[PDB]
């Protein structure tokens, strides 16, 4: 039970609601780039809403939606979320006890509450983007990554790809998985923490990837070193394991994880 | 009218500010205002050095001389705002210089949207360095970048412009 | 013209002289400024510098001139 728009109705919303700027990774911009066309869509806007019923006869809007919108606004801890597959898909897991999250796909915000029943509720809405593959199975082994990220920029300036798999610490049984997420079906997903509780917010150096290809689902959890430097180990999409795997980039900010 | 420096992209309030004549007319203006108060005021010292003009016999009609020199007050307030609209130009030029070099250029956005799709194409193991999210990051700074540049341009322009 | 006010008559003369040269010298460009970008907040101050440009072109266009007549009696 929850409701969609688009993103010129969501901003209008921010102007009766007076949450203010919605977080940019949704891209939620001004429809209008002059006050000389402002009542032209004062008027058209508020005319559409009353079109879906959540803005009532003149200008009050939906309880249950305009919490919806202040959560998303200004939360306290969120967790940014940007899909990828062959298009792009991207929302925000807002929190401010209720928890909202939103998802834009390129035309369309929808809007949807939720919990914080468990670890494991969250592990749908970040596998929803995906193509929601079964986890897949292999030797899980983890190498540094700003060398990892330094494999990645010689592939895409004319590089192959089954001689660079093996310079690494790679096993035998994991270069066919890994083999597979450099193909066309494939999708993945960026996941950023951050907190506001301060008079600044801050998200984290590093985040959380999974990724649906054919193989099946494969987690990608970071990890702080001693030298301050990043290792990220390859593991299997266990629904369970990523529940962890995620309060992990949590606990980077000064917040510490949500819960145990 | 006024405009939203918000609902458009860097890449519009680029472009029409990156190409332009440049500033070099309003300089042109305040070199010419500043010449024009340093004769405005030239000018007030000779007409109330207006008498000794009369040789001797100052005497009769003094007159004459009585109404040229009530005009040597106009030639001062004249030189003042003149010097000061040659100040007016002259903050209005630097306030565009510096808001040009402020600008996100048109190839930095070009930059960035390229380097966005290679992204998407092959990106597994540098994949917590979360390159997708900071080049996005990177593009909402030069778009409030590029907001920004511009509601302060209209506002020093917009001072720059007053005259009580 | 009088007697002894022909030297004061011909230094007033050269005064308006001076100005008008000056002023139709600096005339052209005061009034005729470009707005060194297309933004629409460079078309506005282009916009007000020409304005303000011409109006103090004119007026002290006039002063000038009241100031030759000055010397009528």
């Amino acid at each position: 039970n929850a409701v969609e728009l688009t993103v010129e109705n969501a901003w209008f919303i921010a102007e009766m609601v007076g949450a203010g700027t919605f977080p940019w990774v949704l891209a939620i911009t001004t429809p209008y780039s002059d006050e000389a066309q402002r009542s032209a869509f004062f008027a058209r806007q508020r005319d559409e809403l009353t079109q879906l019923g959540l803005l009532s006869s003149d200008g009050v809007v939906n309880p249950a939606v305009a919490e919806w919108i202040k959560v998303v606004c200004f939360p306290e801890r969120w967790l940014d979320l940007r899909y990828v597959g062959p298009d792009l898909l991207r929302g925000i897991v807002a929190q401010s006890f209720n928890t909202v999250v939103a998802l834009r796909n390129a035309q369309l915000v929808t809007f949807t509450a939720m919990d914080i029943d468990d670890p494991r509720a969250l592990v749908p809405v970040l596998g929803v983007g995906l193509s929601a593959r079964p986890p897949a199975r292999f030797e899980e082994f983890s190498m540094p990554m700003r060398v990892g990220a330094r494999a990645d920029e010689r592939l895409r300036s004319g590089e192959s790809l089954d001689e660079v798999l093996d310079y690494l610490g790679i096993p035998v049984s994991a270069r066919p998985v890994v083999q597979a997420v450099f193909s066309g079906p494939r999708s993945y997903v960026e996941i950023v923490a951050g907190c506001n509780r301060d008079g600044e917010h801050t998200t984290t150096d590093v985040g959380l990837s999974i990724v649906d290809t054919t193989a099946g689902r494969v987690l990608v959890s970071p990890s702080r070193a001693f030298d301050g430097e990043w290792v990220s180990t390859f593991s299997a999409g266990t629904p369970f394991a990523t529940a962890v795997a995620i309060d992990q980039l949590i606990a980077n900010l000064p917040d510490g994880q949500w819960f145990p | 009218a006024a405009p939203i420096w918000m609902a458009s992209p860097p890449e519009v309030h680029s472009a029409l500010l990156s190409n332009g004549p440049g500033p070099g007319s309003l300089v042109a203006a305040a070199t010419a205002w500043s010449q024009l108060s340093a004769e405005y005021a030239s000018t007030a010292a000779e007409l109330s050095g207006l008498l000794g003009a009369v040789p001797g016999w100052a005497w009769s009609a003094e007159w004459y001389v009585a109404a040229h020199l009530p005009y040597v007050a106009w030639l001062t307030q004249a030189s003042a705002d003149a010097a000061g609209a040659a100040a007016q130009h002259e903050a209005a030029a630097a306030a565009y210089t510096t808001a040009l070099a402020a600008m996100p250029t048109l190839a930095e956005l070009a930059a960035n949207h390229v380097i966005h799709t290679v992204l998407v194409a092959t990106n597994f193991f540098g994949i917590n360095t979360i390159p997708i999210t900071l080049n996005e990051a990177d593009y909402v700074r030069m778009w409030l970048q590029a907001a920004a540049v511009m509601g302060l341009y209209q506002a020093a322009s917009g001072a720059a412009l007053a005259s009580a | 013209v009088p007697e002894g006010l022909a030297a004061a008559s011909a230094a007033v003369e050269a005064l308006t002289a001076r100005l008008a040269a000056a002023h139709a010298s600096a005339a052209p460009v005061i009034t005729a400024v470009v707005p060194p970008a297309a933004d629409p907040v460079s078309l506005q101050t282009a916009a007000g510098f020409s304005a303000q440009g011409v109006e103090h072109a004119v007026v002290t266009a006039e002063g000038v001139e009241e100031l030759g007549r000055a010397g009528v009696g």
